[PDB]
RNA sequence: UAAAUUAUGGUCAAUUGUUAGUAUUCAUAUUAAUUUUUUUAAAUGUUUUAUCAUUUUAUAAAGGUUUAUUUUUGAAAGAUUUUUUGUAUAAAAUUUUAGGAAUAGUUAAUAAUAAUUUAUAAUUUUGAUUAGAUUGUUUUGUUAAUGCUAUUAGAUGGGUGUGGAAAAAUAAAAAAAA
């Protein structure tokens, strides 16, 4: 928005100053692992634990807090529900798109994402593997998806995962997958125990954008 | 020294009496001591205290079923292995042998 | 169930993230204790950061403190090396040799034009500075890094006569970049740090090498203790590889 | 002195109050202040060569 | 109303004027010891309970009560009680954590006078400077592992003569002679 | 007796606030932050409309 | 004509230590020697403990010289736990006497009182390093510590399946367990510190209220 | 190392046993209590709602805890036409038994690792852990008084984890959307 662009202009002028001495490091202090509370809490770099009521010299981000969202089928007691997953990397300023998959494929810690070949897109469109952030303007606001392979396909039955409420669960597939680390029939302190959401949350239409009322 | 020198508080006199006992009352408590003492040795009493044990805990050796002088009363429950070595030490404390020191002996001690 | 149900070390809050977001709309996942991996663990070091201009042109020359014939410096590093290349053999191009172990006290760009004025003025000022500080007694331990894992060197601890090194250069420091405006690539109100360079990655080197050194290399040598070294000379140096097989040395000065 | 505290005595009482005195708290000289006598003669027989790594 | 008599009472529902509403707790209550072990066997290695045992804390006779005027908060302004402490690092046998010894203070009020007593904490010294008998200051701050609230401020005095004993690849300081008591009697001759 | 008779006069000789001590209370840097943030917001506005 | 200064007098306490003690060794038993051996080797005690922070290397070389490292050794765990064994040269008025500025450049030895950030910050940000030498423990701890995302990164790249089993194992154990929530009960960093009053019964995983200072 | 006055100021400390040679807080006293008396408590059916459902209605059962109990606003208060922020879970002090010994899913680093990661680990004689007794830091009684002597009650783990917060299975005396 006006702060992307003031800040940016910002530096913009900082670097084309003909005469500046430099900053002294004992006047531009780090920041503290050492606070208050019990939570660690992990800010912007151009921001600090403690009060500093100077503004410090603009400097370029070096590592550059990439976001990418996945999709992921949650299980829920009434059945499937499609969310959203973040997987949040630092990826050196002057990296590659294929060095970015690489670093989201390492960051995710969970089983159900990684699984296929995935392709890093934004706003639908797909990033060339070979070119720069520098090219795609990527920064940490920009909103960037990744599209597995059979994700064209989960507007069919197959694909999608099969709910056990309405689908039967067989000895072939009882010890393959996810069905199979979820243990369907119930154990005394109940095995896994899902999140679960009821079918009359949202009412007889799901939910959406859009109100359908 | 491990024993008790007296029993019972053998100076109690007014404040100021210029002596740690007075004649009469070391007499009584002498008395008490006498029947004490007289009491360990005609019941032979023997203690014993062992090396990497809890000392205070002293296992009495005179109630062993070995050592023990009733007929009647059931002893004490020791270690076999320590109990037979105790046995051992008691026995052969009684004599002297030349080049070791001379200590006293006594008919209660056996 | 061996240790406390939910890790000290595990719990975090995000705050570069917009708030609510966490809460409703989705989850962010990340693995979070390698950016909090600390300056410490990581061997990073804070070097005095150039201006943009500055930062723009190369350096040329550079104050030293040259290193002595025997020292235990130059032995451990040949023995660091053995080590290294017996490990990995893709450190070969990165390592300096022996031969090149400096101290680098600070660094500078000369223009060309300029030259003799500048290295006559400068090598006085030097000659001034110098003039009253007998030799040091500097101690060897630890390694370091610079410019994001490019250049690796080792740590000149601040336990001996390092301290009279610090006003030493902090005089040259406000004489050579205070009084006859020279480029020093830092504030001359600012102090630099001493290092000994151990293994670097150029320019051109960088694409057959990597971006930055891998940690696995030197994790072990990390905090390893190269020992003490006693310095009478101090030089001023232009970078030249082929002249005399040591840096082409334009001004000297014996500590004394 | 409320008498249920400590002993059926009264001394028993400021017998266990001089552990708790301000003056006689036990510090690196006083040491063992409630039972010295189980500790004592503890290591007379325990031969222990002291440490020199020093010439 | 307390300061009425027996017999002058009238009313218990009200303070006619002014005055502390005061409900009489009945002190004297002839409270007794049930004794239910012999005192031979008593189920405790090293403890025996007797009596009555007084309870509270701050109840308890005589009163020991928190000190702040000590050293520590002559020296400090701390924000909260316990945010700073001076004391010495006792060992290092964990990284990046230092063990310090600190004295605070206790009062007695029956007999007017104070104690120092001693506490060791955990402190998170990254990058690990403090060698062994190090004076150092110490705050308070974010939870850091179970037992560490604690990080290192700064190095006071440092320990010269045991970074120098280290260089040498000796250990910072001889280790202590002998543990802690026993009740035994250990003989181990040569 | 409670009243006013038992008090000296000097409590009426009094100017206002006069009887405050300059108070040094020093805080966590953290809290700092913290408080001039919460200042902050609560100069921008208090309350929706109700400001 | 010193006589009353510390390595002086350490110095002649060490001779006379020495005397005694081949003095006891000839003729086994006088007491009062064995008393007066003891009492000297106290006064010694004192009169080294106060020369390492008057100067350290003469006394070193006292120590070297004369072999007297076995009365500095501390006395015993407890006190030394407590820190009372460091605590002899505050009483002496020796804990503050370094005159860092020959040693030590003083500059990252304190903390920031503004920014609350501690000395291994400011010392971060001077890009200095205190750091004391360390044994083969340490080092081989922290060069173990330094590698694991190499290893991660290598072992994720390379070994996909065995990494989404232990991945597989890790999600599911979030759902079971003890608490699936972090609340004050759950996020207590000392849980049977804090609820003593489960332990015999309840909570049967803890035999005891308290594993370490609090 | 000198006295002082423009004179009682800045608001009350005040102790009561008839014993039996003498030494030592110890029977019979007053005050406060239990002995001792039905002038302050109380009965069951909570309530709306869109109907087999969904909205409102969060700390008195017991067990015995002495290094111990700690927290937000997203509910309501609450006011605008819609995206609204940040601060919290952490600690420090005070902790009992006449005669006193070892304790343990265990410390610290790594990390959303490890039923076999790495390490010379952690608690204790400055009194631990088990075990007894015990409801913790404005409440009483006596007294001229540093003391001695009381103070109830209320937070007892998890197992489809709802809810802003578990405080959620009789036992009000809290008006609970006309
Ligand atoms: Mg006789
Ligand atoms: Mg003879
Ligand atoms: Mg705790
Ligand atoms: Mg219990
Ligand atoms: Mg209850
Ligand atoms: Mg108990
Ligand atoms: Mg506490
Ligand atoms: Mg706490
Ligand atoms: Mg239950």
């Amino acid at each position: 928005g006006h702060y992307q662009q003031e800040a940016f202009e910002a530096r913009k002028r900082f670097e084309e100053s003909t005469t500046y001495p430099g900053p002294i490091r004992a006047a531009t202090p780090g920041d503290t692992r050492f606070y208050s509370g019990s939570l660690e809490s992990i800010l912007h770099d151009t921001d600090r634990h403690y009060w500093r009521a100077v503004t410090d010299d603009p400097r370029v981000q070096h590592l550059i807090p990439l976001r990418i969202r996945f999709k992921i089928f949650t299980w829920v007691t009434s059945g499937w529900e499609q969310r959203m997953q973040v997987v949040q990397i630092m990826a050196p300023k002057d990296s590659t798109i294929a060095q970015v998959k690489d670093l989201v494929i390492v960051e995710n810690q969970s089983p159900y994402l990684c699984v296929s070949s995935f392709h890093l897109a934004i706003d639908g469109k797909e990033l060339d593997p070979q070119k720069t952030l520098g090219e795609y303007g990527i920064t940490e606001q920009s909103q960037i998806d990744a599209i597995e392979q059979n994700d064209h396909l989960l507007h069919r039955d197959d694909e999608r995962p099969r709910d056990w409420t309405v689908d039967e669960i067989t000895a072939e597939d009882v010890k393959r997958s996810p069905y199979k680390e979820m243990e369907m029939q119930p154990l005394q302190n109940l095995a896994p125990r899902y999140e679960a959401r009821p079918k009359g949350y949202f009412g007889r239409t799901y939910y959406s954008g859009m109100k359908q009322s | 020294r491990w024993a008790a020198k007296f029993y019972g508080q053998v100076t109690f006199g007014p404040r100021n009496y210029p002596y740690p006992s007075s004649r009469w009352l070391a007499r009584r408590f002498q008395m008490k001591k006498h029947r004490i003492i007289k009491r360990f040795r005609f019941r032979r009493y023997k203690l014993a205290a062992v090396a990497n044990l809890p000392f205070a805990k002293m296992i009495r050796v005179g109630m062993l079923p070995e050592l023990k002088s009733s007929k009647t009363k059931r002893g004490d429950v020791v270690d076999p292995t320590l109990s037979g070595q105790l046995v051992s030490a008691v026995k052969n404390t009684g004599e002297k042998r030349k080049g070791q020191r001379t200590r006293p002996k006594s008919k209660y001690q056996v | 169930e061996r240790g406390l149900y939910f890790p000290i070390n595990h719990r975090i809050v995000d705050h570069r993230i917009a708030p609510g977001v966490t809460v409703e709309e989705t989850d962010v996942q990340s693995r979070y204790r390698r950016e909090l991996r600390t300056n410490f663990a990581t061997g990073e070091t804070r070097q005095t950061i150039a201006p943009p201009w500055s930062a723009r042109e190369r350096p040329t020359h550079f104050f030293s403190l040259r290193l002595p014939s025997r020292n235990s410096v130059t032995l451990r590093v040949k023995e660091m090396h053995n080590h290294l290349l017996f490990s990995h053999q893709q450190c070969a191009p990165m390592l300096v040799s022996p031969t090149k172990l400096h101290i680098t006290l600070g660094v500078m760009t000369i223009p060309e034009n300029s030259r003799e004025e500048l290295v006559k003025n400068i090598q006085q000022s030097m000659s001034e500075t110098f003039a009253c500080v007998q030799p040091l007694q500097l101690r060897f331990r630890g390694l370091g890094t610079f410019d994001f894992g490019r250049v690796l060197f080792i740590r000149v601890v601040p336990e001996a006569d390092f301290g009279r090194l610090e006003r030493a250069v902090c005089d040259i420091r406000r004489r050579v970049g205070g009084v006859l405006g020279v480029d020093l690539k830092g504030n001359p109100h600012d102090s630099y740090v001493p290092h000994v360079t151990v293994a670097k990655i150029r320019p051109n080197q960088r694409q057959q090498l990597g971006d930055t050194i891998p940690q696995s290399l030197w994790a072990d040598y990390q905090h390893h203790d190269f020992g003490d070294v006693t310095l009478s000379t101090v030089d001023l140096c232009r970078m030249k590889g082929s002249p005399d097989g040591y840096y082409h040395t334009e001004g000297a000065v014996h500590l004394s | 002195i409320a008498h249920w505290y400590c002993g059926h005595k009264f001394r028993h009482r400021f017998m266990r109050d001089k552990r708790f005195h301000p003056s006689l708290q036990a510090s690196h000289d006083a040491r063992n202040r409630f039972s010295k006598r189980r500790h004592f003669k503890t290591n007379r027989w325990n031969y222990q060569q002291a440490y020199r790594d020093m010439p | 109303p307390w300061w009425n008599f027996q017999t002058e009472h009238r009313q218990r529902c009200v303070l006619m004027y002014g005055g502390a509403r005061t409900k009489n707790t009945h002190n004297a209550n002839h409270r007794v010891f049930i004794k239910k072990y012999k005192r031979n066997a008593f189920p405790n290695r090293t403890r025996h309970h007797w009596a009555v045992s007084m309870t509270g804390v701050l109840s308890q006779r005589p009163r020991r009560m928190p000190w702040p005027y000590d050293l520590t908060s002559l020296i400090f302004n701390q924000p909260r009680q316990g945010s700073d402490k001076i004391g010495y690092v006792v060992g290092t046998s964990m990284l990046k954590t230092a063990v310090v010894a600190t004295n605070h203070m206790v009062y007695y009020p029956k007999f007017n006078q104070r104690v120092s007593r001693t506490k060791r904490f955990f402190a998170h010294d990254e990058d690990l400077a403090c060698v062994e008998g190090d004076l150092v200051h110490i705050k308070q701050c974010r939870k850091i592992s179970k037992y560490k609230h604690y990080y290192v401020f700064s190095i006071l005095e440092p320990n010269v003569e045991g970074r120098e004993r280290l260089k040498l690849g000796l250990k910072a300081v001889p280790p202590p002679l002998f543990g802690y008591p026993v009740s035994r009697r250990i003989v181990k001759l040569n | 007796f409670r009243g006013a008779d038992t008090y000296s006069v000097k409590y009426c000789e009094q100017g206002r606030y006069e009887y405050q001590r300059y108070l040094m209370i020093n805080r966590f840097p953290s809290e700092y932050k913290k408080h001039f943030l919460s200042f902050l917001s609560n100069i921008r506005m208090s309350s929706g409309s109700a400001t | 004509f010193d006589t009353t200064s510390p390595a002086v007098l350490a110095v002649k306490r060490a001779l006379k230590c020495r005397v005694l003690r081949n003095h006891l060794l000839t003729n086994p038993h006088n007491n009062i020697i064995k008393t007066v051996l003891a009492n000297t080797e106290r006064k010694l005690n004192h009169a080294l403990r106060r020369l390492r922070k008057v100067d350290f290397k003469k006394y070193w070389e006292i120590i070297r010289d004369h072999d007297v490292q076995d009365i500095l050794q501390p006395p015993n765990l407890v006190t030394y736990r407590q820190g009372s064994y460091w605590k002899y040269d505050w009483n002496a008025g020796l804990a503050i006497s370094t005159n860092l500025a020959d040693v030590m450049d003083p500059r990252g030895l304190n903390g920031c009182v503004e920014t609350g950030r501690s000395r291994s910050e400011v010392a971060r940000d001077l890009g200095l390093s205190y750091t004391r030498p360390l044994h083969e423990n340490e080092k081989k701890q922290l060069s173990h510590q330094a590698v694991y995302y190499e290893r991660l990164a290598k072992f994720k790249m390379e070994q996909p399946e065995a990494a989404r089993a232990m991945e597989r194992e890790r999600f599911v154990r979030k759902f079971s367990g003890m608490f699936v929530k972090m609340d004050i009960r759950s996020g207590a960093p000392d849980f049977p510190s804090t609820y003593r009053r489960l332990l015999g019964t309840k909570v049967v995983r803890w035999a005891s209220k308290r594993h370490g200072p609090n």
